């Protein structure tokens, strides 16, 4: 209802920062160099410019890094040769293969409804905003950015009735076949779980099944920042120890908690999902910005 | 109303305006400190006129003249429809300025045949060398100064790649693009 | 025997401005007074400033601010333009200070707040006044300040600097008296510093009968601060009269200063409670009349004289409400300054198998400037660049992008940085479509950079 017409009222332009930086890679760049440029510039995704086609052909994200590691990694005793030799262009030739997978983008003057629609239809977390008159890329749109923007306006309209209904009563999120890793699970297995089940994060659980930590795709890039990507035999726990002093624990929610409560918790914590648990912290499911934005446009 | 100004700047004690519009009768002019002026409502088209200053016919040096068959010389002014809308007048005036600029250039390959301007300090505020508070989104930047926009910034070539960046405005918002190009 | 222009009888000259003569005029029915700036058309063509007048007319026409003199209409004639403006009877601020000696702190602050409000309004509209001084600040019968003469003003263009040195030396910033390039909003603030000083003390901070001596005092930036001024406003003066333009106070600095905030009216600045209800936002009136097909005069008529529930008004107010929500999350639209880390903060890259690289502007070279340019001409020739010469050190270059078929343009400028070392600056130009204008500018710069050495 009302949140739907809000999305249709605002162009994507309104979400764009007043001032922001954007990293572009020419397709002929070495793929290892590009992952380092993500780390040094602090951004997790870059548009890909093909100087022969004179066109934006796609995006480079951390998922590319996860895909290259899971495919070409063999042992800690040998280098991963395809990560050093591959140019972006040659990696995309290998990875894309049969899938048409053209560039998905959105105009600055398109509605927010169209952005959420594009995100869900193509099952992606980054929609680059390209201005059709100059051809320039402007900003990388995400689910977080759309939800935080909506959170700013919830006081401006009459609040719907489902905002006060519990997570249990609305059936929002995934309650079955949760992809998880143990505390001792090696990184390489987690990367494989990322490739097989396409999901943004794996909750980390102890032997009795309650979540002690969370391993996002984002945390994989620390492998690039620490240049530890050559040993993937280490456990997810050892892979997250760099975070231990500023980590306050896993953001969770229960099923009796209201959807407005959930939205505020995610917008404030600026993460992509909450872990739905029970009294004892054992994981009963996931609620993601994917689920939440999808439910608000239904 | 189509106001037309008749201004005499050449001094004198009494100045009258005569022309075809008043049937060549003397119209007393109002005096400022120097100027003698009248503002008349005139139809478009050609008008002949002469100033009468201290008992003597005298021509206006600012306007063109015309000689009749019997030898009298008058100024003529042209009242055009384009004179009474300011943007139409400016468009006409900007065309007359481009016309004189023709009788006083294309792209070419020939070089040119006194020190360079000092570098202004604002261009040495490098927006990508500035740190941002760690609490905010790593893609956000401070608001740029309008004067650093469109200028090229770069890093030293290293390992065969050159990195370029610049800040460009889209509407009321600002984007700083980096490009990683192998050399 | 009266001189009338469009219902107004023209009176005596009020003054001769920077460009044009200002006469009073009185409505032949109601007696209403106006001030008429006259511009001679032939003068404008002989100086080839037609474009600068047209832009000056378009801008002053949409300027509506309580402390800027309003333009009502422009009446055109074969030989002259008449600009009918709001008349105010209080005369110059300069005459007020002179006749009162100093000005009491509560009144001096009120005036300064009004003047600075109009200056900020100009800058936010990309206009710099450049003639700011107490002779160009007029009072109305109620002692409200009005900025007046825009003859020297200029638009602030993206990527561009202002050179032109004109105006009264006493109000001129150290960079304008030196002939350096400046951005231009910093130069207005310097003048507001001198006006503030002239408001509080009846004198100028930098004054000398010997003009080259005056220029050394301004460049040095040392001035006497009397002890009857408190220390907070002393801090505000030294911040505005700072010699380094990068260390000089901005408008946001001043608005945060404790002496300025005291008794400050809510309507003078856009982030303040009463601004939206008073000062019209020219971008929202353009937006509402994009949605509905109507003139900018109709939207402003329903706001001024209309009923609140009008559709032009509710649309307008709705835009302003949305823009308030967005402005009041500045953290979301703008980066802060140096706290729990943002979840996406990246760790630093560690060594190899780490130093933070520094961006620099353009290209530095120590060759003699004539030698630098010859290598520029040679490199472009090799690359199939066509170009034009603005001056010896300034080139306008273009190349046809072979894939897209578009032309891509660039401005090259040579600067002196250190004593004997120089820098070449690269600036993009612009004038559905395949490719990207920004990539085209990067690839064109990249080609040129590699060819040099
Ligand atoms: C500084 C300057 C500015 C503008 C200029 O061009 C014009 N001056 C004008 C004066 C008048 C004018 C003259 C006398 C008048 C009135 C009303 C009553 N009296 C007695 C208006 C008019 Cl109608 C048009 C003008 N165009 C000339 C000069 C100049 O160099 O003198
Ligand atoms: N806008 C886009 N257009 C085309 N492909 C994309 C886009 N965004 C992401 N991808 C692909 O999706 C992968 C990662 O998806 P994501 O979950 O959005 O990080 C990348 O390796 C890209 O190949
Ligand atoms: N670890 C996970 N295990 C199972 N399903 C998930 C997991 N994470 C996300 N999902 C679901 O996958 C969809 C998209 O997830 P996301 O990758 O968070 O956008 C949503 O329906 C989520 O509920
Ligand atoms: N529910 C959560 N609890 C704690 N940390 C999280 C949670 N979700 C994401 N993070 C962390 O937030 C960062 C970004 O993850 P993402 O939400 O995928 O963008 C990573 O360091 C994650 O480990």
């Amino acid at each position: 209802s009302v949140y739907t017409s809000f999305m249709k009222s605002h162009r994507c332009y309104d979400l764009i920062p007043t001032s922001s930086k954007l990293v572009v890679f020419d397709t002929s760049l070495q793929v290892k160099k590009a992952f380092f440029a993500l780390v040094t510039n602090g951004v997790r995704a870059a548009p890909l410019w093909d100087s022969k086609k004179q066109s934006f052909v796609g995006m480079l994200t951390i998922t590319d890094f996860i895909n290259i590691l899971h495919r070409y990694y063999k042992s800690a005793l040998v280098q991963i040769y395809e990560l050093e030799e591959h140019k972006i262009e040659t990696w995309r030739e290998v990875y894309l293969q049969d899938s048409f997978k053209p560039l998905v983008c959105i105009s600055p003057n398109a509605s927010l409804f169209d952005a959420v629609s594009s995100l869900i239809r193509n099952k992606i977390h980054r929609l680059p905003v390209i201005d059709p008159e100059s051809g320039n890329t402007l900003y990388i749109l995400t689910h977080k950015r759309i939800l935080k923007f909506l959170k700013l306006f919830i006081t401006e309209f009459p609040k719907p009735e489902f905002m006060s209904k519990s997570l249990e009563e609305l059936q929002i999120g995934t309650y079955a076949n949760i992809a998880m890793v143990r505390t001792t699970t090696p990184v390489y297995v987690a990367l494989g779980i990322f490739v097989q089940h396409r999901v943004s994060a794996l909750p980390v659980v102890d032997e009795k099944g309650r979540v002690v930590d969370i391993y996002s795709k984002f945390d994989v890039i620390n492998l690039a920042a620490e240049k530890t990507y050559n040993n993937l035999d280490v456990s997810v726990t050892k892979a997250l120890q760099h975070r231990s002093h500023y980590f306050e624990g896993v953001l969770k929610c229960y099923l009796h908690e209201t959807l407005e409560t959930i939205i505020n918790r995610l917008v404030e914590a600026e993460v992509h999902r909450l872990v739905v648990v029970d009294e004892n912290d054992v994981v009963k499911g996931i609620v993601s910005l994917s689920d939440i934005l999808q439910a608000l446009v239904l | 109303a189509r106001p037309t100004v008749f201004r005499w700047t050449g001094g004198g004690k009494e100045v009258y305006l005569s022309g075809s519009f008043n049937n060549w009768s003397k119209l007393p002019l109002t005096r400022s400190h120097n100027n003698f002026v009248a503002i008349l409502d005139l139809p478009e088209g050609e008008h002949q006129y002469k100033f009468f200053v201290d008992g003597q016919w005298t021509h206006d040096p600012s306007e063109p003249i015309v000689t009749s068959q019997l030898g009298t010389v008058n100024n003529i002014i042209q009242v055009k429809k384009t004179d009474f809308e300011v943007f139409d007048a400016l468009m006409v005036d900007s065309q007359k300025c481009s016309d004189v600029s023709e009788l006083s250039g294309p792209y070419h390959q020939e070089p040119y045949v006194r020190a360079p301007p000092i570098l202004p300090p604002h261009l040495l505020q490098v927006i990508l060398n500035k740190d941002t508070g760690i609490s905010c989104d790593p893609a956000l930047l401070p608001e740029p100064n309008h004067v650093m926009l469109n200028h090229l910034y770069a890093l030293s070539i290293k390992d065969g790649v050159m990195v370029l960046s610049a800040t460009h405005r889209y509407k009321k918002k600002y984007v700083t693009t980096l490009l990683y190009k192998p050399i | 025997g009266r001189v009338k222009i469009g219902h107004y009888v023209l009176g005596d000259t009020l003054g001769v401005g920077t460009f044009g003569k200002v006469k009073i005029g009185e409505h032949q029915l109601t007696g209403h007074k106006v001030a008429v700036k006259i511009l001679n058309r032939q003068k404008i063509r002989s100086l080839d400033v037609v474009g600068k007048i047209k832009r000056e007319i378009q801008n002053l026409k949409l300027f509506r601010h309580p402390h800027i003199i309003k333009l009502y209409q422009v009446i055109s004639t074969p030989t002259d333009f008449f600009m009918v403006m709001e008349y105010v009877s209080g005369g110059e601020l300069f005459d007020y200070i002179c006749k009162h000696g100093r000005v009491e702190e509560m009144e001096a602050r009120r005036l300064f707040q009004q003047i600075l409000s109009a200056v900020d309004y100009c800058h936010r509209h990309m206009v710099v006044h450049r003639d700011l001084k107490p002779e160009n600040v007029l009072l109305d019968a109620h002692m409200n300040a009005k900025i007046a003469d825009f003859g020297l003003s200029n638009m602030m263009s993206d990527g561009e600097f202002l050179r032109t040195s004109c105006g009264s030396p006493n109000y001129a910033a150290p960079e304008v008296i030196s002939g350096r390039l400046y951005a231009g909003p910093e130069v207005d603030i310097w003048s507001c510093g001198v006006i503030l000083y002239a408001l509080l003390c009846g004198t100028l901070p930098f004054d000398d009968e010997h003009v080259p001596t005056l220029f050394k005092k301004i460049r040095g930036g040392v001035f006497y601060i009397p002890e009857y001024l408190n220390r907070s406003v002393a801090t505000l003066l030294m911040h505005m009269l700072q010699v380094d333009p990068l260390k000089r106070a901005t408008i946001k600095d001043i608005r945060e200063h404790e002496w300025f905030k005291q008794d400050l009216p809510s309507y003078l600045f856009p982030e303040d409670p009463s601004y939206d209800a008073n000062v019209i936002d020219d971008e929202a009136v353009k937006e509402v009349c994009e949605k509905f097909e109507c003139t900018e005069s109709e939207v402003m008529n329903s706001l001024y004289s209309g009923d609140p529930q009008d559709q032009l008004a509710v649309a307008y107010h709705l835009i302003i409400d949305n823009r308030r929500i967005m402005n009041q999350a500045s953290e979301f639209y703008l980066a802060s300054s140096p706290l729990k880390p943002h979840p996406e903060r990246m760790p630093p890259l560690i060594a190899d198998s780490v130093k933070k690289a520094k961006w620099h502007l353009g290209i530095r070279s120590q060759s003699k400037p004539y030698d630098i340019m010859a290598e520029v001409y040679r490199a472009m020739k090799q690359l199939d660049f066509e170009w034009k010469v603005v001056n010896a050190y300034h080139l306008r270059v273009r190349r046809k992008n072979p894939v897209t078929g578009n032309y891509v343009k660039m401005s090259l400028q040579l600067y002196l940085v250190d004593n004997r070392s120089y820098l070449l600056d690269f600036k993009s130009i612009d004038d559905p479509r395949l490719g990207s204008h920004t990539m085209d500018f990067f690839e064109m710069c990249a080609s040129l950079i590699t060819t040099l050495a």
